[PDB]
């Protein structure tokens, strides 16, 4: 696996100093020679690494949120596709709100 | 290093990366670190678990949400850094000087070489470490600005007694993805859930809530010799749990906005706890269901105004709403003498009900003329044989109205195009209105006037 | 009690009079000779020239070790005889010889591209006008050098005019109308006349060029003896600023100096090297120092056909001596260090440099490395920037916003499902092979390489919000584009 790192590096960034922070958690959390023989043969620990280095940036802000904001944010993209510059407002994505709703009772 | 690590409930991962990033001796330290997070995730409040956990080891504290620009956290910095030198060396001899007298980062720099310099009879090296809390949350913040504190520990000499490090706190991450290029640590606090918000509330306000006042004054106002602290703790928990199962939908994984409206709507339920209520507390939260439903935390009548005030702002909604040709069928009284046609009106239903659009602009005069007809009945006649012939039962333009319109500019309800040197005169000018529809609407049942039915059948 | 609502303790006053030297004296008949006076004049400014000459003064000596081709190189050096411009001294000096004979304010303008030898044969001139001056049959006068670059404020030439004049601290506002005073109200009988050279005027007065108005207001007098000169770039400066009427009125003489021919410049720079040429020394065994007329005794030289190359290509262009000397010292660097790599002596019998290497030394100037870089990149940049070049090929529009260049990236990416490359750098791109991780709507490192190519310069981003409609252009060209596109083997067939 670290040698696929090593490739990762070669194709996504091409620079040595962001590799060097990657690696550096690893030891510095290494405890005793088990573990770190373990961690660094697995390699598993760098999922997680890697899970919680980038998770916040698009994809788990929108994956915790309230149904309402879906719903919201539903009403706002279909008026914008059917606007010319995409332009909302707050009444307008309400009223595409309700009119949802009701076709959802209906 | 010995580190004494603070066994938290949901923070255990940074736990151990900041253990394992910092310790006594500064070589195990990275030059420079960020901290991030997002508001109510105790990210500020872990940080000092953490050095409550490591004594030995300090920082400085400085909070940069007061502080304006760049030059207060000169001063500031100036200052605290020699206090701290002083107050935790008071057996060293200092020439204290000026932090007031810090007015660039190369003063700056330069004092603190005197500092380090006077200093420079240590036994052994240490590095301190400095807190900016909110450094984006800066009121004249700029781009240009975290590049030159990153660069603080270059132009400082390596052979000081005494260095430095410093620590950082973002809220959006955009500015953070703008500046990722120079490699730096960092250690992030996803947004929590559910469950975890739930028990960070239970472990955190339940002692708050439970020593309050309001407790002791409901258990001897229903004067019930049957308590005690599990079941009180009970009770808290389930009305919590009532509460989160209500307004999750509302917020969701946040705890400020939960805790201000805990304090608000907690005295309301301890008003209605009782006997049969904590025996069987569903029927309570049926009786205390009211506030759940409703937030209503907020604050018969709305106005204790004039009546021009309030019956020409009526008009004003109606002349940026209403098309200036489709009025003239619903807006005339008068009976025809000359030959003349009117108007079809609206052949056309409209389907988008312009109370969702930005409103329109108008000249003034459309407003004296719809003021004008639609204006209550004054004047009251007689019939008589000069009553009528010389009443003129119809206001006109007077002075009043002139001087409560000019009333209503600097109350900000009345909007103009926007102008610094503002001018009331001039033929150029256009004029808008800034409210909403229930503005308008409190006041027609109020005055006992009525124009809903002029927007209720166009959609 | 008061507080001073702002403070300004750093401030740094300078401890100079406001009083001009009109109020010193006050009758005509109460001022003395400045010509009998030991602190007019400049006789002081020796000792503060002297002063700071032991300030960097040490005695480090180990193991000195030296070469063939250094002495060379100082001998080429630019800080030091030209018969190559010789008719403008013939003219200049003349015109100047006549003027100090007749006494008058005589005007003179002179400008020329950098590398002309404009200043190198002014100061000649000046200074065979020195060794006249030494002649002590002409008037004395004082030269006077005037870098407004190496000064700071434009306004502080009259300042320093009298600091050096006089010795006296003032403020511009006052030591100009001092000068006033001392030029059209003092007699010629006492007076020294003076010469200035003022350098580089196409900075010095980027407001309102009032500093010199007021100079060639002064440059307008009888009863006052001055020579003044200047030097810039431009030509239609004096008509330019100053207008029509005054540069008329002036009637002052034009001339510039123009890039010298490929003839004189291989004659003077090897003018500057006759000394060493085809010289011949005695050179030592271990260290090859080379000494001059255990040890051999070879001979030196250099490709005269090189000379001639290197002059003949940069004749052509500006004229530059300067580029030119540096080109040669750079030939006889490289050839130096490769004959040191060839034997490897460390640090602690014929010798000639090739037209070879002289073009190699020459033409690596114009030799870009942005095209070797940017065909050294990664394959994400030049994607992109062929992605460009296809949205110009589909709209001809000269601009494109980010939201579209991505759409046609991701369409040129999910058309070609069937290259083998695009095939293979496929799944590691988006959540990078594993699971656990969700999709990302943008690819990786796309904003890395985008500030990469703003820090390049090759891209421009305009200023807004909005991560879709933000414009943006690039810079360079289509055609460099494809000659970076073409050289990957993949991008060529797709
Ligand atoms: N793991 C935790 N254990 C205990 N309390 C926690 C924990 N996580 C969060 N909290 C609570 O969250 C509250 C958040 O308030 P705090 O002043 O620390 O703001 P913040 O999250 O740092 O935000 P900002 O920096 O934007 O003000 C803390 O007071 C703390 O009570
Ligand atoms: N005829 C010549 N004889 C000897 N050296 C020359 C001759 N012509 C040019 N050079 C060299 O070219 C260099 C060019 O300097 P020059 O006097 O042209 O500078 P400049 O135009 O005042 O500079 P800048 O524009 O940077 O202020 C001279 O220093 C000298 O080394
Ligand atoms: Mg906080
Ligand atoms: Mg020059």
């Amino acid at each position: 696996n670290l040698n696929r790192h090593i490739r990762m590096n070669f194709e996504t960034f091409r620079s040595l100093p962001t590799l060097k922070n990657s690696i550096i958690p690893l030891v510095a959390t290494s405890k005793n020679f088990g573990s770190l023989c373990t961690a660094i043969k697995s390699c598993s620990f760098l999922d997680i690494y890697n899970k919680n280095q980038l998770s916040n940036n698009l994809t788990g802000r929108l994956q915790s949120l309230s149904d309402l904001e879906l719903a919201i944010l539903i009403s706002a993209a279909r008026v914008a596709l059917r606007a010319k510059d995409g332009s909302f407002n707050f009444n307008l994505a309400y009223a595409e709100y309700e009119k949802m709703i009701k076709a959802i009772n209906s | 290093m010995n580190v004494t690590t603070p066994e938290v409930a949901f923070r255990e991962y940074q736990t151990n990366c900041l253990a394992s990033y910092i310790s006594a001796d500064p070589d195990i330290t990275p030059s420079n670190l960020i901290l991030q997070g997002y508001s109510g995730t105790g990210k500020t409040y872990t940080l000092k678990k953490y050095f409550n956990a490591n004594p030995n080891l300090h920082a400085v504290w400085l909070e940069p949400v007061e502080l304006v620009s760049w030059k207060p956290l000169l001063q500031a910095i100036a200052r605290t850094v020699q206090y701290k030198l002083k107050t935790l060396y008071p057996n060293i001899p200092t020439t204290d000087y000026d932090p007031l007298q810090v007015e660039e980062p190369f003063l700056l720099v330069k004092t603190l070489h005197n500092i380090f310099v006077q200093y420079e009879s240590l036994q052994e090296k240490t590095c301190l470490f400095l807190i900016l809390d909110g450094f984006d949350s800066l009121q004249d913040l700029d781009a240009a600005l975290f590049n030159k504190y990153i660069k603080l520990n270059e132009l400082l000499p390596k052979d000081s007694k005494i260095n430095i490090k410093f620590i950082y706190t973002m809220l959006e991450t955009s500015f953070l993805q703008r500046y990722s290029t120079h490699c730096i640590p960092t250690v992030m606090f996803p947004r929590y859930n559910v469950d975890e918000v739930s028990t960070i509330l239970v472990m955190s306000r339940c002692g708050e809530l439970m020593e309050d006042s309001c407790l002791r004054k409901r258990i001897i106002e229903e004067q019930i010799t049957d308590c005690t602290d599990d079941q009180f703790q009970n009770v808290a928990a389930n009305f919590i749990h009532l509460i989160v199962q209500a307004f999750h939908s509302y917020t969701g994984n946040d705890i400020f906005a939960l805790n201000d409206l805990i304090d608000f709507k907690w005295p309301k339920y301890v008003s209605r706890i009782t006997k049969e209520n904590i025996f069987e507390p569903l029927a309570l939260y049926k009786s205390a269901i009211k506030l759940f439903l409703s937030t209503d935390d907020n604050l018969s009548q709305t106005y204790d105004l004039s009546i021009i005030s309030k019956y020409l702002l009526i008009a004003s909604y109606i002349c940026s709403y209403l098309e200036p040709r489709y009025d003239a069928s619903i807006f005339s009284r008068k009976t025809r003498i000359i030959q003349g046609r009117a108007a079809y009106g609206r052949r056309k239903k409209k389907e988008v009900n312009p109370r969702y659009l930005q409103p329109s602009l108008f000249a003034i005069e459309r407003l004296l003329a719809i003021f004008q007809a639609i204006f209550p009945i004054q004047g009251k006649a007689e019939s008589g044989s000069l009553s009528a012939l010389r009443e003129e039962s119809l206001m006109k333009a007077n002075i009043e109205v002139f001087q409560n319109l000019s009333e209503l500019h600097t109350l900000k309800l009345i909007a103009t195009t926007m102008n610094k040197n503002i001018d009331y005169l001039s033929p150029k000018v256009r004029w808008k209105v800034n409210v909403p529809w229930e503005i308008i609407k409190e006041i027609s049942e109020s005055v006992h006037f009525n124009i809903s039915d002029y927007f209720s059948d166009i959609h | 009690p008061v507080i001073r609502k702002f403070t300004k303790k750093n401030v740094a006053r300078a401890k100079k009079k406001y009083t001009p030297f009109s109020k010193r004296f006050k009758s005509i008949a109460a001022i003395p000779d400045l010509t009998s006076l030991p602190e007019f004049y400049g006789n002081s400014s020796e000792l503060m020239a002297s002063r700071f000459e032991n300030k960097l003064k040490t005695t480090q000596k180990h193991q000195i070790v030296e070469t063939i081709f250094s002495k060379v190189k100082k001998q080429l050096n630019s800080s030091y005889y030209l018969p190559a411009r010789e008719n403008e001294f013939a003219s200049i000096y003349l015109s100047a010889y006549s003027a100090i004979e007749s006494d008058s304010a005589t005007t003179i303008y002179v400008a020329g591209t950098p590398g002309v030898g404009k200043t190198l044969t002014v100061r000649e001139v000046v200074k065979e006008l020195l060794s006249s001056s030494a002649q002590r049959e002409i008037p004395d006068f004082l030269y006077v050098e005037i870098n407004g670059l190496k000064m700071v404020k434009p306004t502080d030439c009259y300042e320093t005019l009298w600091n050096k004049v006089s010795g006296e601290r003032l403020t511009w506002a006052a030591s100009m109308e001092s000068l006033e005073f001392y030029f059209k109200r003092v007699p010629k009988n006492k007076k020294k006349t003076i010469v200035v050279l003022l350098d580089e005027l196409d900075a010095m007065v980027t407001k309102s060029q009032d500093i010199m108005y007021n100079f060639f207001n002064w440059t307008t007098y009888e009863n006052a003896k001055l020579i003044v000169i200047a030097v810039a770039n431009t030509m239609d400066l004096p008509e330019r600023q100053l207008g029509n009427k005054i540069t008329s009125r002036i009637g002052f003489t034009r001339i510039m100096f123009t890039g010298y021919t490929h003839e004189e410049l291989k004659n003077i720079i090897d003018l500057r090297l006759k000394g060493l040429n085809d010289s011949f020394f005695y050179v030592d065994t271990k260290t090859g120092n080379a000494i001059l007329i255990d040890v051999r005794k070879v001979r030196l030289r250099m490709s005269a056909d090189a000379i001639e190359i290197a002059s003949r290509k940069v004749a052509s262009v500006s004229g530059d001596a300067r580029r030119a000397l540096k080109v040669c010292k750079r030939a006889a660097e490289i050839a130096e260090k490769h004959y040191m790599a060839k034997h490897g002596y460390g640090y602690d019998g014929v010798q000639t440099v090739h037209i070879t290497h002289v073009m190699k030394a020459l033409n690596e100037t114009l030799n870009s490395h942005v095209i070797t870089f940017m065909t050294r990149l990664s394959f994400t940049a030049k994607l992109f920037i062929y992605a460009l070049l296809n949205l110009m090929k589909k709209n001809g529009s000269q601009e494109q916003e980010l939201g579209d260049i991505v759409d046609e990236i991701k369409l040129l990416i999910e058309v070609n499902g069937s290259n083998k490359f695009v095939m293979e750098i496929a799944k590691t791109l988006f959540q990078q092979g594993s699971d656990n991780i969700s999709e990302q709507l943008r690819i990786i490192s796309w904003d890395f390489v985008l500030n990469q190519l703003l820090d390049a310069g090759i891209l421009f981003k305009q200023t807004m919000k909005n991560d879709r409609i933000c414009c943006v252009k690039l810079n360079i060209s289509v055609e460099e584009a494809k000659r970076a596109m073409n050289e990957d083997e993949t991008l060529r067939n797709l």
